[PDB]
């Protein structure tokens, strides 16, 4: 097993290229981030007539490059996974599960490359083949910025359906009354379609001022609503920004709270003591180290807790225990003197 | 036929048929095996699967115990997570003798034998490091 | 009471049916939500010119199923609550109470189709009672995301004063010194009522640019009191943004301390056992019985505070105590040996 | 006249005429009829009623109690929310047997006499299951 | 003194009257303010052509109303005030201090409605009288607003001087950059004065729309630069309304610790104690009742603290004492027997 | 050393004039940014035609100014650091070091205004040199602003990729889905570039007004994404401003926790005594002394954390250990009497 | 020559010329007049005023106590913050009756002739309410 | 040769070749000196220096404590942050008297001499004024 050994520390540098895109992400992550973004404003730049012909051979020239080194980079991170523990086979497929719809995608624009080369609208359809490669480079850390927006946002669901449902009634209010106000003298407010985009525009604080009121009476009811709701529509932003640091701030506690060392240590002994009952060369006695497993990894998730909340009343029972010693011993000393 | 094994065994702790298991009844059985817990360390073990909160397990939720073992996921997860304390490069590795020093120095510190038999069931690398994501795979299974 | 079983059991799926609308609101309140925004949105489109009469028979179809759907849900409210716990009399009366104001509206615009049917501005009038039933849906829960607002703006009405009241000294002076400014220069500012506008939509940042400064000299006092107050014109939002987050993140702490199950277990006895007295087949008694309600009742509402504010206290008796015992014991014992 | 009720009843704790109830005077009362509280429990007793803090209950705060005993909508609301704690469902019900099990082995366990009168009173469904807040207007009334 | 018991009873209405703007400020305070805005609002309208005349005379009956209200309440809060405790002469004196300013423009402007009644720009010089009066009446209790906003915006200090400094710093860079970038093709952007206005209404998000960059250079920085700035002309909104939920919430929990009764009590009564040593018909002696003095001071500040900062090592002590006399007494029990 | 004294005392004075750069930063730091703000401000006005030649002998007289005071200052900065402690050799690089590029800027500044004056585009050159000043001015405390937007910006880096991210996606969506809506009726959206420019200007709100949507389909899923991403292009305002408030309430609780009295006065200790090991009057005996002295740093950096989180354990090993000895007492108590 | 009278004071503590009073001193003249402190309200009491935080009182700390008394700021606030306690209305009154009640029932209950010398100091309003921030600025002048 | 001589003191605590010092071993050579540490004290002392957190010192332990001294950098921002804690000025000088009085009358308090060779060794100016940062950076050299 010498070539094979070979063979191991090959994996050993296998796994060391593993290392760089979760551990030092920065530079490989963000160079073939730089490349998707390449594409995408050379393709925008190709839409305008200013530069436009050197801009399409180099979209040639770059799309070639797009194309070998996305299909380098698939065998490159298929070897570069588990190569025999993760081995080629069903393995082989939960590498190849739904995620690396990337690589379908990589394979379809394989086939959209030869069609342009050798084969033969077409530019918005490369276009957004890039976007939805933009999308999954930027994202195939499975539930990653998304899960997190995800928990708070829904940790924060009771305000948010406020905001979101005062904001609007506050718009249609607003539209309706604006309009009625001037829908006789400006023909912006011609229609309450047009209100409303009046109101979309002046709440949201965006304001293009291409409709505006021209009346003193439309100009009072829009200063007045738009005191009144601007603030509405920006709470969302406000609450989750603060809930992002409450959250960043708190976890940043828990995890200086490293106390952990001990009830970790002893989890992974009553769990191998567990699992040794049924092999060891050593149904009772494994109930037992059962219910002493489950104390293990308790007093491990409790380390999980930041150990206060508890130790509250923790330290009661103790402190009450030496009062009812106390209590004990006294009542004792009387009667052996007393009696 | 498995939850009857089950039921003979809550038998041995239960033997007054009364259908509970007390600090009384599981020390008795412990003790008789050469055990030596302390009262707060049976209460803290019924107190793990006693949903009714009175002291006492019951065969609904000693048959739970017994059919789940550690094969639930918040045990593959808290494994885990033990072993991830002690690696600092963070990638999923732990060397032969950091696991040895770990696991006879710390805690309910594991005998010589003991430890041998745990570094022999762990497929160790020929660099001397070991994958314990694997290894908890194998007490979760 | 066989058939009255079959009654009985009837009202079980009458509350089974309750269940949706508490429970699992998500998609009976979506889709009757659905029902009146589309409604509403068809409206709107009807008024714009160009789908007009395709709108107008969707329309008609559509009002009759909003009019089928309220009268089915108002039978199906009505006898879904407690059908004879909260019997159909005086309780129907309370069924029927102020908040079904709705059914009040519902039944007005029952008579507006058949007026629009049989019977024979209009259109404006049929839009209000669509927006009343918006609201009317969005907020049957009594005081829902209304009392949230209320008792957060409560909270921080101090602070929210300061704002509004800098805000709005900053706002008139503002206005006023561009006025000043250039009131010869711009047609624009030709009045200190154009001067306002323009500061309305200065500090709020909409910026229509309807008006905008034109002299060197405008130009500098609107930079710097745009600069001095736009921040507070946009306090309130950050405000009561935070305010909702730290309300958020306070109350799951409140209940993940969970603590309750003995001292909720006794408050219930305590109460039968004080109950009791005026009916068991078993003044002074009771008199003793109200006090032990009254200190369940506490230790009931102290873990309605997290038991935490009080344990500081809690503890230092009990420690102060145990040495009391102490300093006792030692001193009897002296009186022991020496005397 | 209910004044004077309530007021006959005061005097027999405090039968020395000082116009106030210590823990001696509630205390003796208290034993008389076999009861035994604890020191630190009469002090938590007379300090839910005792508003100048000295330790003593004087006759407008006793009349205030018995005036009031369970009909204050505090009151209604903490014993609802206790139910609640006993309601995962979140439906307003509870089954007889799990509200059995409740009052029979938690906190100052009901006898089986108390709890037998205590399922009676309530008007039980045909299924087995108690619709509390209508058990809380009862006591609440 | 019956005469003087009336005279007495007088000023409890008086004194009652004193209670309306502390405790029940909410409907007096409000009608005066909405006195003061209404003249605000009736000026302004009469600046702008459309309601002219009447609103002049309007303006001449209610500036009449301004005038005899605030000559009435001149009398009313100066009496209102303690009559005799805060009797009229020195005190008088600081009666009519310095704040009342407000008195000043109030005598000055009874003679600005003499001169144009009998007597005889003009207008603006009334609408900054006006303007003077509503600063005062929105600011008499001292400080106020302005404090709370000071105190806060000083704890924040450091944040708000970064946040400052560099916003202009990229307000000046990218303005000077853009400059450069369309110098030749806009007009707009003809001087780097333009260019920093244009900066101005960039960078706070106003977009007055006005000066837009026009050439794909320009648009390239402007886009960079915004997304780079915006967020810090932002920044002191988000800090200030953070600051004040925190502060608000802080508070809240401070005086929800309201243990103060017996602290609060013996404070009052160690100083009776050490005053009466100075004139109680009963050196070193006062000393030691100025030292407990000053210890019933602190324990009565400690409860303005919410006692808990001080507790952990409060019972620290507590315990190491109980320890101590359990090895105090060990101690002595061997040398009792063993010797 | 008398002259050598009033030597002293001349260092005397020279470090208390290094006192107002640090202390009382405010006057003085103050007049020179504004020395600095003048210069910039007149030569701004000078680009602009209104005031021109006037602004240039003022620029003339005011440069004479800049280079004459900040020549003055570099001595003055040179030598009021430490004058021998900081002697003027190789601490005399250090002095010169890196930073004092403003020196060098200094220096080439000088030659500029020789080069003006007697010497002989050029104005932008020059403004840019006051620019450099203006960046090194208001900042040649080291890293001072930056350092805590560094720390802060990295502490939340996990929530700012989100919204970032989240952000750009919802940029790039929106663009295309309106160029698509209306690339044939707006002349505006020509290019999909063009779309791009309007999505920056329509997400960040500042909304030039320059190209807006104007088909009906364009509108409402302008209004859509607007709704969507616009709070996402304000979160990173919100998160940091709220990271400060956190930021600053911590840090005045950490300090305000000043206990260190003693563990800093018995570290000094430690160290002068492990020290004087090796040069007292008076290898193992040093070893012992290096021990505690790291005991007495760490005691030190216990009072830097506000000494609460490692407390509960504290106390609680105190209670155990009384507890255990309340335990001893009575098993020898025993086995004094029964044995 | 106030300062000539606090220095003969002063050394009536310190009656060995250390300079520096300790609960040693402070203590032996209190119980000398029979007064009766404990160990933990001499330390409390030298606290107050040692700067130097080892446990003595010198000089300059006894003269600035004694030339302050309470007419110091920080003095009047806490006084006035201390009867507001007490004041519910709001309105800087409190009633005869229930300073009376405060002052003989709560703390260090003052006898009832020093409450009577307190409540005739008061200028008392003939309808029995104490304005209390007169009362502070008289214990502070 | 600087191992070495770390190794011949490490020898000296552990006398019996087993590469560890535990508090048996460096308590005993600290009592041969005539030193009298707690327990308490000689389980500080070892575990700011055991990373395996066992109790025990081994020899790279030792000579990394040996080797670094007071030299970090760790070292010379604490000792100069105890210093500012006594400036209240914040420019970097304390008074020479004032350094005595700190140093003799607080913490583990120098004797006369300790602290006169200690202010003879900060080279004082002739105010009387110690830089203590540049007297930081000569026990940090
Ligand atoms: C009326 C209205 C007003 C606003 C500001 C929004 N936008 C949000 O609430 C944002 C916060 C999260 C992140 C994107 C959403 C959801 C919506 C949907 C409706
Ligand atoms: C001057 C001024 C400035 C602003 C921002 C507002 N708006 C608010 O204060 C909002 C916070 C709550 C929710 C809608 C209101 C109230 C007002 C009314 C006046
Ligand atoms: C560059 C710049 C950017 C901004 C946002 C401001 N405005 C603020 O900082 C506000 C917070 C308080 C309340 C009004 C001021 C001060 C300033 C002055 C300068
Ligand atoms: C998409 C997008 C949206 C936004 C708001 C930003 N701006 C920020 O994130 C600011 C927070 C710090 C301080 C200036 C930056 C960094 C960026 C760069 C990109
Ligand atoms: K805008
Ligand atoms: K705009
Ligand atoms: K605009």
């Amino acid at each position: 097993s010498a070539a094979h050994k070979r063979y191991r520390r090959l994996q050993n540098w296998v796994y060391n290229v593993l290392e760089r895109p979760r551990g030092w992400a920065f530079v490989y992550h963000v160079f073939i981030f730089l490349l998707v973004f390449s594409c995408l404003v050379l393709s925008v730049l190709s839409t305008i007539q200013e530069h436009q012909e050197l801009a399409n051979e180099c979209l040639l020239i770059l799309e070639f490059v797009m194309i070998v080194v996305f299909g380098l980079e698939y065998i490159v991170r298929v070897w570069s996974a588990g190569c025999c523990c993760r081995y080629r086979g069903w393995q082989g497929r939960f590498r190849f599960a739904r995620k690396p719809f990337c690589v379908i995608d990589f394979i379809v624009f394989v086939a959209s490359v030869a069609v342009i080369a050798a084969g033969t609208a077409t530019s918005a359809l490369r276009s957004m083949r890039f976007l939805q490669i933009l999308r999954m480079v930027r994202m195939d850390r499975r539930g990653g910025t998304w899960k997190l927006l995800g928990s708070v946002v829904y940790a924060h669901s009771k305000e948010l359906i406020t905001a979101w449902y005062i904001g609007f009634l506050v718009l249609i209010f607003a539209s309706f009354l604006v309009y009625l106000a001037e829908k006789d003298a400006n023909s912006d407010f011609s229609s309450y379609a047009d209100s409303l985009w009046w109101g979309t525009i002046t709440l949201t604080t965006i304001g293009y001022g291409d409709k505006t009121p021209h009346t003193w009476l439309g100009r009072v009811l829009a200063a007045g609503f738009a005191l009144l709701g601007i603030s509405f529509f920006a709470l969302p932003a406000g609450i989750l920004g603060s809930g992002f640091a409450l959250k960043v701030q708190e976890q940043h506690r828990q995890k200086h709270f490293e106390k952990r060392r001990m009830p970790a240590a002893n989890l992974i002994q009553a769990a191998w003591r567990l699992y040794s009952t049924d092999m060891s060369r050593a149904t009772v006695i494994r109930s037992i180290r059962i219910l002493k497993f489950l104390v293990a990894k308790r007093k491990f998730k409790e380390t999980l807790r930041p150990y206060d909340v508890k130790d509250v009343i923790e330290q009661y029972s103790a402190g009450h225990l030496d009062m009812l010693g106390r209590i004990k011993s006294l009542q004792t000393r009387v009667d052996q003197i007393v009696g | 036929e498995q939850i009857a094994e089950f039921k003979e065994a809550f038998s041995l702790f239960d033997k007054d048929g009364d259908g509970t298991i007390t600090t009384k009844e599981l020390g008795t059985v412990m003790r008789s095996l050469g055990q030596n817990p302390t009262e707060a360390e049976l209460q803290d073990m019924i107190n793990e699967v006693d949903a009714d909160g009175n002291g006492t397990i019951d065969f609904p939720e000693f048959l739970t115990m017994m059919a789940r073992k550690m094969k639930d996921t918040d045990s593959e997860e808290e494994i885990r997570e033990a072993f991830r304390v002690f690696d600092k490069d963070g990638n999923g590795y732990i060397s032969a003798a950091e696991l040895r020093h770990v696991m006879t120095n710390l805690g309910e510190k594991l005998t010589d034998e003991e430890v041998d038999e745990m570094i022999r069931e762990a497929d160790i690398d020929g660099d001397g490091q070991v994958n314990y994501e694997e290894f908890v795979q194998m007490m979760t299974a």
